[PDB]
């Protein structure tokens, strides 16, 4: 029986790609697969784009049921002490938007094929999914994890060096993705238009809340804001602040962000070139 | 190609050092890259032991719950499992109870286990004393070691101890 060749499409989206592959592998007689022409970096961008579309859709419809007057995501109930220090390069910020957290905990790094760490929300996230295993959050994260596993099983199969090997795990990963997509697409379909706020990644943080933050918390915010194509009111607020900048500077000059992979040297440079701009 | 083939499992909380330990064993390097392992990863290391050539198929797992079903496949068929905690992280120590339960649930009944307290180079941040860990490990007939992936302490000894124990179970 001839093993089918997984190929990556002209510009087709992750879901179509999976639909395609699941079809090829469900064909009769197949008992192996050729992952030689699969570019894992491109597969990761492809999945990440889809995750981004989903996470964006969740925000627009406010599937999170976020009340306009809270400056915090719904994970707050599952986290104190709430250390204000950095945890594997990030500090807990209670003001993270749910869709950003969702993207953080599930985006596959095209270079390393791991996740860029977002440690302060791993436990509250897990805790949430336990109390609310049918929650929209739990469903999105589950679709997310499902997509990750497809890439995982392919990278595994793409290796060589083992016993045998063997496929049903891949087959399942593909079908589990489809299923979870069904539930996600169904949640999304129910349609209050979209509510906007005055920074990209966080709910509105007031001056008093912001002057209570540690340097690590503040630097975490700055590093996050640089992911946006335009300077934010929030990051400008912080860099404009003389007192806030002091905390930001001596955290930047620490060791808590050494291991960060989001172009940390370059971001530190942007932040400095932006303080000068603003004082 | 080999006399034996030992499947090894690294399990334990997120961020306690499983991927770092495995990197110190396989390549003798250490890096601080904040990258979380997704699902599983593996490495292969043929070692010679008491005259016999042993292949180590070592599985690095993810510690976070969404990946639990994905890692669980690897508990069955594992010859030895290393349960890892962070000596600066009381919670990750507490969770060793919960990891030993996943071993019951999914792994064979004769698996060799090893308890390992990582990041032991953080000496002023250590909240889990050696005695409390040792006593717990001893109560189970389970070996215990305090390792440092960063300063290369006991990392070799942990895997070689575990390979020796599995070989002895013949
Ligand atoms: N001081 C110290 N820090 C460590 C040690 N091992 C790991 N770390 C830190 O914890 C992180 C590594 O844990 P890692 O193995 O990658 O995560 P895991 O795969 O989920 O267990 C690194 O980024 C380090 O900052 C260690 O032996 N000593
Ligand atoms: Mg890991």
């Amino acid at each position: 029986a001839t093993p089918p060749l997984l190929q990556m499409e002209q510009e087709q989206p992750f879901p179509e790609l999976i639909r395609t592959w699941a079809g090829l592998l469900g064909q009769i007689g197949v008992e192996s697969v050729r992952t030689e022409e699969v570019n894992f970096g491109q597969l990761a961008k492809c999945f990440n784009d889809y995750l981004n579309t989903v996470a964006e859709h969740c925000e627009q419809q406010n599937i999170w049921q976020h009340k306009r007057e809270e400056n915090h995501n719904f994970f707050t109930a599952f986290k104190p002490d709430a250390s204000k220090a950095a945890l594997h390069g990030h500090a807990y910020i209670a003001h993270y938007k749910e869709s950003v957290i969702l993207r953080h905990l599930s985006i596959v790094d095209p270079k390393t094929l791991g996740m860029l760490r977002f440690a302060p929300y791993e436990a509250p996230s897990t805790d949430y999914c336990r109390h609310f295993p049918d929650s929209p959050w739990a469903k999105m994260q589950r679709l997310a994890t499902a997509g990750q596993n497809i890439i995982l099983q392919l990278r595994l199969i793409q290796n060589g060096q083992m016993l045998e090997d063997d496929l049903p795990v891949l087959q399942k990963a593909l079908d589990d993705f489809m299923q979870y997509k069904t539930e996600v697409d169904a949640l999304l379909a129910h349609d209050t238009p979209v509510s906007t706020h005055d920074s990209s990644f966080f709910y509105d943080i007031d001056e008093q809340t912001l002057n209570a933050m540690s340097g690590d918390q503040l630097a975490t915010i700055c590093f996050e804001e640089l992911n946006a194509p335009h300077p934010s009111r929030l990051i400008m607020r912080i860099l404009k602040s003389d007192s806030l900048w002091q905390e930001v500077d001596d955290s930047l000059n620490g060791d808590a962000f050494m291991g960060r992979q989001d172009d940390i040297c370059e971001k530190r440079n942007k932040i400095c070139q932006w303080r000068q701009l603003v004082q | 190609e080999y006399d034996y083939l030992f499947k090894l499992l690294l399990i334990g909380d997120s961020g306690v050092g499983k991927s770092c330990l495995l990197l110190r064993f396989a390549d003798d390097t250490y890096t601080e890259s904040y990258i979380s392992t997704i699902g599983v990863d593996f490495k292969i290391r043929t070692i010679e032991l008491d005259g016999k050539t042993i292949k180590l198929q070592i599985w690095d797992t993810a510690g976070q719950e969404r990946f639990r079903t994905i890692t669980s496949s690897y508990y069955r068929g594992a010859h030895g499992i290393i349960v890892v905690y962070d000596v600066t992280d009381q919670e990750s120590f507490n969770n060793v109870k919960q990891w030993l339960q996943e071993i019951d649930r999914y792994a064979s009944e004769n698996v060799n286990k090893l308890l390992v307290g990582n990041k032991c180079d953080l000496t002023t941040k250590k909240v889990v004393d050696y005695t409390t860990a040792k006593e717990f490990a001893d109560s189970l007939g389970i070996p215990f070691l305090e390792t440092s992936a960063k300063n290369a302490t006991n990392v070799e000894q942990s895997f070689m101890t575990m390979a020796a124990e599995i070989k002895k179970r013949m």
